[PDB]
């Protein structure tokens, strides 16, 4: 193959330089499992029981007795295939476009295949990280003009049926008010019997700046970050609490457990960018190539994610 | 309201004859297809299968979609649908098309136009000519072989 | 089969894609091995 | 239809045991006796958790949502594959969650089945008493706990 | 799946789990209900009480305006601890049960805020001031709601004498018919909490 | 008046974000492109980059060229320019196009038409639909995402 | 190849385990059977109907 | 079974075996057995037709 | 296991039903053997 396909050989020799996704830090090694599927769905069946009425008092004769009902739920995870196209210089034509210290036409922004592939893959990995964090696909800072995704395709920040708290616009500067909302959400969290697990917190840079101020005269020894770690340790049974700062977030705080029983990420084994075999070739020096990647596969339990949004109005 | 027959068939099809075996709603694409045809896909709004489509915009939170329509808003014809992903295959009106399309509830040579629901009707803005007579699939559904070649003047 | 071992010789694009996927998984595992919170 | 939890986007949490039974999939009754008569009939339409009537036309008679002077029984369960409905005859009393018309139903109110098989506040034709307030599950779906105990 | 029917073993396991949750709720609060509001309560017999509604105990009520003031909460707790009467059995370990919100409030630094000490440590020292410096245990229960419960772990003062059939037990009768659906029954027994008067402290933080 | 002017700088510039990074004048071609698109090149008179073009004829000594124009003379859309050779890449009006074009100094859904200088304006013949709002690159330079799909 | 009958193995009558018993001499029993399973290709069966109007 | 050959004999010709057999011939011609034609055939008739046969 | 075999002693009603079905199948096979068209 490598004796026939220069593009494949170049991809093999360039794939090393592409950096690791940063979403791996947000999860534990046991929370990520690959699935062999490009486009489609996976299903999981869960059974549950409930009490329909108060229990029946057994005295004298009675045959009308309160019942216990059962239910089955099928959770479906959708996986979607996506593609990008990019232009590059042809391999035979690279010699006429080499320069003193670089290869490529600066005037027309034409690149060799390896460099073009590396840059495109980096951009696609950034988009994948943004999807996994927020559950939306867009290329605008406003966040509008979003791509219409399939149902049951969510991220950590838009997962439904989770604890959501909002800090008022006039209280955005008051870290005590923010911590009040965080404490209310932490109380409302329901971890059940899987509570003993390390916890993960993701914050924006501004909140990270606010966290280093002393706890409120003001305390001379402890900071708001230390108070937050103790508060989360109270509900996770004194397990490790990891704190991360993400520039992707804007005035939002995410708190969730690092437990595979509550939150599990089952991405496709073809999720990360992969070159396509088709190459467009003409009589000119410009060629086109395609990159494929798969989105979807976040599964979470109800009321296990705390999402705090600080209104900036 | 589905590309493939919704009801599972009650018998095994008889594979003997080769004639008159293509007048089915599951015949996606065109009778004569060129390898140089430009093909797009779009998020589908409704079921525009085998119908003329227009571009529909919302508040702006999500991208634009395509929905059944015609008249001055005609943008292309939908020739295939993927139901799982809700994707409609659109052939732009700037590319000529020849195939079976939905007809409003007509003889070869009649000049046709697209109505507000993406249905072909006998005639102004779009060049469409019927190459056969209406074939009835359902009591309310008819298809006609048609050639659509651009937009005419006036 | 992975691209980490240069001794690997892809016969076709299918094996090439499988090798790419295996390489991605191996780098994920190595990242978690070298991760120290 | 009958089971809207098969399109769930996420796993449910089963730690709590309170406020866990007011759902559309809770088929049957809250309290059931072993000596309750159950009749299965073919149906046309969606008569689940509604009053039903017999329709005679050539095929055997079938049941569909209805009420008033045409009330025959109450549908409490459906098999979708066989398109068959389980019905408690009006001569047998029943306690359970049934479809209501609107959300204006309160406790202790006397109720009547309308032409669509939905329960609405009020002579009357049957004895039906609301035991809870109307509870919203879908944008147009309200369930109310009712004891139906015969005809007036 | 389409009809929500399970085999007997799985159905029994799920039903038993739900019934055990109900039994735990009764033991903690002394009421039986399947609603979060706590209304539509089953009427029970007299002399059937839980830890939270046992009569002739010490009751303290923190006002609505002071719901966030841990100092006011501790003032009420100290008053109740003073009003406790353990008699000659005071040298015993003590047990405290709090709601999750109060548990979160108990990890804040003690109040200016004080380093090296928290409200939890202050509470433990205050209880040790009355239990002859014995052990103090703290528990969190989501069944509680803006409640704090303090009582001794001494069998001479509080004793739980449940029936030997309190936990779920299958019944012998199984309804059968010509179809594939059968019915089974589960029995359980409630009651049996005995406590000496003025040995339980119940603090209720009012929200409204 | 240049697609990609060359100027040295003493400092690198950090690409902090990957969103709204494509709203630049040097972004040539179409946002979404087919491999079956028909592409031509003509000698350029003036700078018709990101503008509708018309065929212009000399006194016969030299071949016909393309210059910025619209109205009834619209021949196509210029989507790229090689400045070394003075070559303008033109997509004929018979082929549909999607990309950013120069806008007259407008919201999604508004129907646009080409003016005498090859700029887009809100309304006759051209099928141009705005897919976004105006973006200001320079004090006099506005661009808009548009869909060109033939003539009415 | 043209016509095949794939009946359920429980198509023919089978007794049910449930028996209704009472304080009298009368008991009740149940018999179960399964219907369906005929498969044929199109235009392979000739059906002539002699109208007796 | 739908999608099969059906023939109808008129009321006035219900006693004419030639007419009945003409309809039978028409249906037999319209049958389509394909390459599975070399197979035994089965004819089921009612007692009156058996008498006429 | 069929009801034709007298040595067959069913343990439960499930085995009895299976034996009934096998008996019907064996009777059908025997009928087709005996039938002489």
């Amino acid at each position: 193959l490598f004796d026939e396909n220069y593009y494949a050989k170049a991809v093999a020799n360039i794939i090393g330089e592409v950096k690791d996704p940063i979403m791996y830090k947000w999860f534990s090694p046991d929370q990520i499992e690959d699935v062999d599927l490009q486009m489609g769905y996976q299903k999981t069946v869960k059974w549950d029981a409930f009490l329909n009425a108060n229990p029946t008092t057994i005295a004298n004769e009675v045959n009308t007795i309160s019942t216990i009902g059962f239910s089955s739920e099928v959770v479906r995870l959708n996986y979607l295939k996506l593609q990008y196209k990019f232009r590059h210089l042809k391999q035979t034509s690279e010699k006429f476009y080499t320069s003193d210290s670089y290869i490529g036409d600066i005037n027309n922004n034409l690149l060799p295949f390896a460099q073009a592939y590396k840059l495109a893959s980096s951009e696609i990995i950034k988009l994948i990280n943004h999807f996994v964090l927020t559950g939306t696909v867009s290329i605008q800072k406003d966040g509008k003009n979003q791509k219409r995704l399939l149902p049951n395709m969510y991220g950590l920040l838009n997962m439904p049926e989770q604890i959501k708290e909002e800090v008022a616009s006039g209280d955005k500067d008051k870290m005590d008010k923010i911590f009040e909302k965080i404490e209310a959400g932490l109380s409302k969290l329901e971890l059940g019997d899987e509570f003993s697990t390390p916890m993960m917190v993701i914050v924006d840079p501004a909140t990270s700046l606010k966290l280093v101020k002393p706890y409120a005269a003001a305390s001379s020894c402890e900071k708001w970050e230390d108070v937050l770690i103790q508060t989360i340790k109270a509900i996770n049974n004194r397990e490790d609490v990891y704190i991360e700062t993400s520039n992707l977030l804007k005035h939002k705080i995410l708190i969730y457990p690092l437990n595979s029983e509550l939150i599990k990420f089952k991405p496709s084994k073809y999720m990360l960018p992969t070159p396509n075999e088709q190459v467009d070739k003409d009589s000119t020096d410009v060629a086109h190539s395609y990159i494929d990647f798969v989105l979807g596969g976040l599964l979470a339990t109800r009321k296990t994610i705390l999402q705090v949004n600080i209104k900036q109005s | 309201l589905m590309k493939n027959p919704q009801q599972d068939s009650g018998l095994l099809s008889n594979s003997i004859d080769f004639r008159d075996q293509n007048l089915i709603f599951s015949n996606s694409g065109g009778v004569c297809t060129s390898s140089k045809d430009k093909i797009e896909n779009y998020p589908a709004k409704g079921y525009p299968y085998k119908r003329g489509v227009k571009l529909s915009f919302g508040d702006g939170t999500t991208e634009l979609e395509v929905e059944a329509g015609g008249g001055d808003d005609l943008y292309g014809v939908c020739s295939d649908i993927d139901e799982f992903s809700g994707m409609a295959t659109v052939i732009p009106i700037t590319n000529n098309f020849t195939g079976y399309l939905t007809l409003k509830k007509v003889n070869p040579g009649d000049k046709l136009n697209f109505n507000q629901h993406g249905e072909l009707e006998k005639v102004k803005s779009v060049n469409a000519i019927a190459l056969s007579k209406a074939h009835k699939l359902t009591e309310d559904l008819f298809i006609v072989l048609a050639s659509v070649f651009g937009n005419r003047a006036i | 089969a992975s691209l980490l071992d240069s001794n690997f010789v892809p016969i076709n694009f299918t094996e090439f894609v499988q090798a790419i996927s295996n390489t991605y998984k191996q780098r994920r595992i190595q990242f978690y091995e070298n991760l120290k919170r | 239809m009958k089971n809207p939890q098969h399109d769930a986007s996420l796993l449910s949490n089963s730690n709590e045991f309170r406020d866990k039974n007011v759902e559309f999939f809770a088929s049957g009754g809250t309290r059931t006796s072993k000596f309750d008569k159950l009749e299965n009939h073919p149906f046309l339409g969606y008569p689940y958790k509604r009053g039903v009537k017999r329709v005679i036309q050539h095929y055997e008679p079938h049941v569909e949502a209805g009420g008033g002077e045409d009330l025959y029984g109450i549908c409490i369960d459906i098999d979708e594959f066989s398109k068959t409905a389980t019905i408690v005859p009006i001569t047998n009393n029943f306690e359970g969650y049934l479809v209501a018309k609107d959300s204006t139903v309160k406790v202790k109110d006397k109720l009547i089945f309308n032409k669509d098989g939905a329960l609405e506040k009020v002579k009357a034709t049957i004895n039906a008493t609301a035991l809870t307030d109307a509870k919203q599950i879908s944008n147009e779906v309200y369930l109310v706990k009712v004891a139906v105990f015969g005809n007036k």
